[PDB]
């Protein structure tokens, strides 16, 4: 209710603050990487990842005017894809590489020791690099991480519109105090958007060899990545 | 009553 | 170059870029089951990829990438290209689906397919938005085009490969151009440009998750062999598992 | 190369 009259630096200000930290990976660089411990360490990170993410979530504006059930599909739709833009975020000042954790940067032929990973690899590496050809703003960043979760599942179909019309309006915001015209504006907003379907994508190829990376059981998985993963197909 | 049901209420 | 056009003559190049409505094999006789149904529409498709690449070379921009640029867009985005052509075809008919006028199917006609009706039911939404956003024919190819150039745009090794990056993202920057002076012209606030804008492109993730889950189902049905693909359709798939 | 073929006709 009163999140829709946030206005445009109390909702950039809302996110910055509600932003998750960087963790470290259960991670011991003397045993070198297999299918199995490859698995071990990422769903470690990201079994801790998503316990931040759920608190992050309820304090994204206008979330938890949602009920209990809608908020649970928006999580269950954009879990992935929120790990995937901050991983892209966070890899940033790393070319070539990915920043899993502080502890833990990968390249390319890491993605080896595990099928169908090197794929994706190539595909968060080249979001990576567009983000840092555009420039990607901390605070543009935070933004498309609100879109992506009110997004991914999409009077009560209306108020997330509202929602997501308000983090337009940030966006635009941001790109006015940068100083951009109309025109750059307008061109910045599609460029920042389409960004959102690539990591749909990604996040859709992960889940698909991530259910069968299951079935080919190599490594547990947590009883909430199970929980996650098997309601998503 | 689903994992991610009640850390969304703890 | 195509840079070189007014929102103007983006339009027409793109409004008489369209492709033809095609039919499908008509007059069934023979009830539908998985075998039946998935044959209709691997037909049509299979036909409708032929006036696509044709389509495809007529968008602005499009003939100035090279070959192996221009398969690797195709090769990603011909589903969703697909069905947001669908989506709009099925705009005047509430709660179905048009393939092609003689095949107008509602939801419980993919009750037979392993798959179908959820995917039904994410295009039927579709159609809802666009109907209440009432989409305009403008606004729908400059969409579609976007899709084109933009689905496999990042999926960059010397000047050549970077700056034919460069290339179709001036190519979109000028589409999103041409959709804010759409959005202008019909009187729109620019407050409502931003967020039409915005809502527009949003859906467009909506229907690559579209063509992921109708990607993934067409992989489970080859294997199972239940439909014969044609040589084609089955690169198109193969471009997804490789 | 059937999608490379037919993109390859004049
Ligand atoms: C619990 C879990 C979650 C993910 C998203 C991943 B994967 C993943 C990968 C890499 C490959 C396959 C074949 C499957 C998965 C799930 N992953 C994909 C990427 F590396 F390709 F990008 C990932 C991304 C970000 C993150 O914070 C944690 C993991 C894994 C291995 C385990
Ligand atoms: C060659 C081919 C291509 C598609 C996209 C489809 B499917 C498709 C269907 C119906 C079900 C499954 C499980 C998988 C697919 C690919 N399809 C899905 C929908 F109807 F559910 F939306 C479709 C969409 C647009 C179009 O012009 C033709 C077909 C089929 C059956 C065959």
């Amino acid at each position: 209710s009163l999140a829709l009259s946030l206005t445009a630096d109390q909702m950039v200000s809302a996110l910055l603050d509600a932003e998750p930290p960087i963790l470290y990976s259960e991670y011991d660089p003397t045993r070198p990487f297999s299918e199995a411990s490859m698995m071990g360490l990422l769903t470690n990170l990201a079994d801790r990842e998503l316990v931040h993410m759920i608190n992050w979530a309820k304090r994204v504006p206008g979330f938890v005017d949602l009920t209990l059930h809608d908020q649970v599909h928006l999580l269950e739709c954009a879990w992935l894809e929120i790990l995937m833009i901050g991983l892209v975020w966070r890899s940033m000042e790393h070319p070539g590489k990915l920043l899993f954790a502080p502890n833990l940067l990968l390249d390319r032929n890491q993605g080896k020791c595990v099928e169908g990973m090197v794929e994706i690899f190539d595909m968060l590496l080249a979001t990576s690099s567009r983000f840092r050809m555009m420039n990607l703003q901390g605070e543009e960043f935070v933004c498309l991480k609100s879109i992506i979760l009110l997004n991914s599942g999409v009077e009560e179909k209306d108020h997330i519109h509202r929602v997501l019309d308000k983090i337009t309006d940030t966006l635009i915001h941001l790109m006015a105090k940068a100083g951009l015209t109309l025109q750059q504006q307008h061109q910045r907003l599609a460029q920042l958007l389409l960004i959102l379907s690539h990591i749909r994508h990604m996040s859709n190829k992960g889940m698909e060899h991530l259910y069968s990376m299951k079935c080919k059981n190599v490594v547990p998985l947590s009883d909430l990545l199970l929980e996650m993963l098997d309601a998503h197909r | 009553h689903k994992i991610l049901h009640r850390l969304l209420q703890d």
